């Protein structure tokens, strides 16, 4: 999930500018859903997940919020000490204590009911025991008991007019998750969210801790220790799921680093190539870092010094010169399924053949496999949610830094030898490879593009609406599943905001009975290939300038 | 007045309502979902809540068992019943309203039922208060801010010692997950501030 806030010393003809692109995956019908609502003390338009009462992307004509996910590590898991003899009960502060549980039946659509237990104890519910060990696991997330707070948060959030009134509503979100603000003076600001745990000293926070209560949690963190900035330096607030700030310790999730290379550095330059970005400017990032093939930056220099002293004939070199020559930035040909370059194929062969040399290698099975993925691998219904560097290639871009990273290499991914050698042999394999596939003329090489599916399962796999109702555009982006761009004082209008936005399909999802989709079923879809936006109305005479429809109740409660 | 309520579509069918107090507010909201997205959003109540092989059958028990094992409703049901009336009326003038649609959705099926429902072979019930919190709860929390994969670290850093010995083992586990990386790009740059706190990097939780 990406989003560019830009104040006002980096904005042309605006006093700020908020671009947010929350990433879930595509779906049908959209993942988010249009809502304004007026009235009660609030006054705020925008689109949010699942119709959730607080908008997650949206503003209220004084101030404009959104979010990416966080990925600081509030969770740990707690290992219970169990004892054969007192079933259900486990150890801790020196006394035997009772685990909760709860029945639960599964009933099945012509199939029989299954009933299984769910067990808890004072550090979160049991995920799995070892019965061979008596230890069972619990899971301790930081937000437990705040879930309902977070949603009230999110919603409270949307009347602020200040960063102070909003941070007040940031500090009772207690999931991990970056919340950005921006407003009509051109003040923007960001705030790393959520409840994270007051750790005993000598608690590292990527591994178990015993359950037996000396490794409990002292309690949570203020709030004035998440990170946070107003009105930075730099005129910008950036992020595409990487670290909010300097020291502070990602997700302990095996597969997810904050390392030298990340993929928000392509909004970094895109931001510092000019002094000020207009709005059409700044929306125009989407596009570019949608279409950006995220390797090409961080090996682009390794594979050129590998083949610097090779003759104009070998195609090790040239594999190089064509990436050399390239952008990194994919375009379809006029076919609608293959990339004018081949840039993205060789480098996606190259990496595999140099993580299977090198940091796979240093692995023990069979979690060697867990550092093997590029970054590339797709089904035909392409990417299921955004790309990334993968974790082995962040690994890999460490090693290929020497000592220029920070990382202590304790074990040679190069195993002794040159690391030259290592990439002129992954070199080898990928001519081998795609010679043998394409041809040996590179220039007419006509690589399989990536295509985008608006899948009819959620995100949980299960149906959300039929088969048949599955979208597909021809063109992967690497963008928001929806796209919202705020605009506040603008030079070129009186209005103190503008904004917009893209729901893909279509706001709506009804299908009548006998199989008539709604007239909102699927009108946004064309704008969202094309980087096309609609107007956001905030204002009553907005909205009744632009209305469709209205509708008229009459409730008491 | 007090019981009324406005919604305005505009051209892309989205909804604008106009209410004077919150259940009335947020009844429009739940309203106007219910027109749009019911099939999605009933089916997004049974994904957050492990009821799907009710009407999917039995390639969904795994995953019904997954999600109850990964909730303790009643602690959510807990924290809906300390909520402020203010705050309640989000929640329950949101169900009612869905309740509204789905009350005449039910009664003239034949123009009105989404068509999904009768693929699916089932008609849609009303909602609650607590239906409605864990569609976000189930969602944002018990999915995207539930990430931890701390047990197949430990059998990672197993593994890693027993291939490389303990201390190797370690240092090998800190260039594969380290806790920190100093070149990584920060969201706020160095010159703001950074975090303070430094963490144990060498597991001496059972040290
Ligand atoms: C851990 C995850 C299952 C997954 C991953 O890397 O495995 N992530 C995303 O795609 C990223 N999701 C988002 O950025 C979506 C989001 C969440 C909260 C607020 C805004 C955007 C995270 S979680 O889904
Ligand atoms: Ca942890």
């Amino acid at each position: 999930s990406n989003m560019w806030v830009i104040g006002k010393s980096k904005a042309q003809d605006a006093k700020a500018i908020m671009v947010n692109g929350p990433q879930f995956g595509w779906y049908a019908p959209a993942y988010t859903y249009g809502i304004g609502l007026h009235g009660a003390g609030y006054d705020v338009t925008g689109n949010t997940p699942f119709a959730y009462p607080g908008l997650v992307f949206g503003h209220n004509g004084v101030i404009s919020w959104g979010s990416t996910a966080g990925f600081g590590d509030d969770v740990d898991i707690f290992a219970e000490r169990l004892s054969a003899e007192k079933p259900g009960y486990y150890l801790h502060n020196g006394k035997w204590v009772k685990m909760l549980s709860r029945e639960e039946t599964i009933t099945v659509k012509n199939g029989q009911a299954e009933t299984f237990t769910v067990w808890r104890t004072v550090h979160g519910n049991i995920l799995q025991t070892d019965q061979t060990t008596q230890t069972a696991y619990a899971k301790s997330r930081a937000w437990d008991g705040k879930e309902v707070a977070s949603l009230l948060a999110w919603t409270h959030q949307m009347k602020a007019k200040n960063w102070q009134e909003w941070t007040q509503q940031a500090a009772k979100q207690a999931l991990t998750i970056n919340w950005y603000y921006a407003d009509v003076n051109g003040n923007i600001g960001y705030v790393h969210t959520g409840a994270y745990p007051d750790r005993q000293s000598g608690h590292d926070p990527r591994l178990p801790v015993p359950g037996t209560g000396k490794w409990d949690w002292k309690g949570l963190l203020p709030f004035e220790m998440n990170p946070k900035v107003y009105n930075p330096q730099s005129g910008y607030i950036a992020n595409w799921a990487n670290s909010p700030q300097k020291d502070y310790p990602a997700s302990d999730l095996f597969a997810f680093l904050w390392g030298g290379a990340d993929r928000v550095t392509e909004i970094d330059r895109l931001l510092e190539q000019k002094p000020r970005l207009t709005a059409d400017q700044a929306w125009d990032v989407i596009r570019q870092t949608s279409r950006q093939d995220l390797n090409l930056r961080l090996f682009l220099p390794t594979l050129q010094a590998a083949t610097s002293g090779l003759t104009q004939s070998d195609p090790r070199r040239q594999l190089v010169e064509t990436l050399t020559r390239w952008d990194g930035i994919n375009l379809l040909n006029d076919d609608g399924k293959t990339w004018q370059q081949p840039g993205s194929a060789i480098l996606n062969v190259w990496l595999t053949s140099m993580l299977k040399r090198t940091v796979v290698a240093a692995v023990p099975m069979p979690f060697d496999k867990w550092y093997s993925a590029s970054g590339y691998e797709t089904t035909q219904d392409g990417p299921t949610g955004s790309l990334n560097i993968s974790v082995g290639a962040k690994i890999l871009y460490e090693a290929v830094q020497g000592d220029k990273s920070p990382i202590p290499q304790a074990v040679d991914l190069f195993a002794g030898k040159p690391q030259q050698e290592v990439v002129l042999a992954a070199l080898e394999d990928t001519w081998e490879t795609l010679s043998k596939r394409y041809g040996n003329n590179v220039s007419n090489w006509k690589t399989p593009a990536m295509a985008l599916t608006f899948r009819a399962n959620n995100f949980f796999g299960v149906p959300q609406a039929a088969a048949e109702e599955t979208r597909h555009q021809a063109e992967y982006q690497n963008r928001g599943t929806e796209n919202d761009m705020i605009v506040f004082s603008p030079t070129t209008s009186d209005r103190p905001v503008l904004a917009w936005d893209v729901v893909a399909p279509g706001q709506s999802g009804f299908i009548a009975p006998d199989g008539t989709v709604d007239k909102h079923y699927e009108d946004q879809l064309k704008m969202y290939e094309n980087f096309g936006r609609k107007s956001l109305w905030l204002t009553k005479q907005d909205v009744e300038a632009h209305k469709e429809s209205q509708e008229v109740l009459h409730v008491q409660r | 007045s007090s019981s009324e309520i406005k919604i305005v579509r505009d051209e892309y069918g989205m909804p604008h309502i106009y209410a004077n107090d919150t259940w009335h507010l947020f009844y429009g909201y739940g309203y106007v979902v219910a027109q749009d997205r019911l099939f999605q959003m009933e089916m997004a109540r049974r994904s957050t809540q492990g009821t799907v092989a009710e009407v999917l059958g039995k390639d969904f028990v795994k995953f019904d068992k997954d999600i109850r094992r990964n909730y303790w409703p009643d602690a959510i049901r807990a924290q809906i019943a300390a909520l402020s009336p203010e705050d309640m009326s989000i929640l329950q003038g949101y169900a009612d309203g869905m309740n509204a649609w789905i009350d005449k959705v039910n009664t003239n099926p034949e123009t009105l039922l989404p068509k999904q429902f009768n693929t699916f072979g089932f008609t849609p019930k009303r909602w609650e208060p607590f239906d409605v919190a864990m569609i976000f709860v189930g969602t944002m929390a018990n999915r995207f801010s539930d990430s931890t994969s701390e047990i197949d670290n430990l059998a990672l850093l197993t593994a890693l010692k027993d291939k490389y010995g303990v201390s190797q083992g370690m240092a090998v586990f800190n260039q594969l997950k380290w806790l920190v990386n100093p070149s990584a790009p920060t969201t706020i740059a160095v010159q703001e501030s950074n975090y303070p706190l430094k963490f144990n990097q060498q597991n001496s939780q059972t040290a």
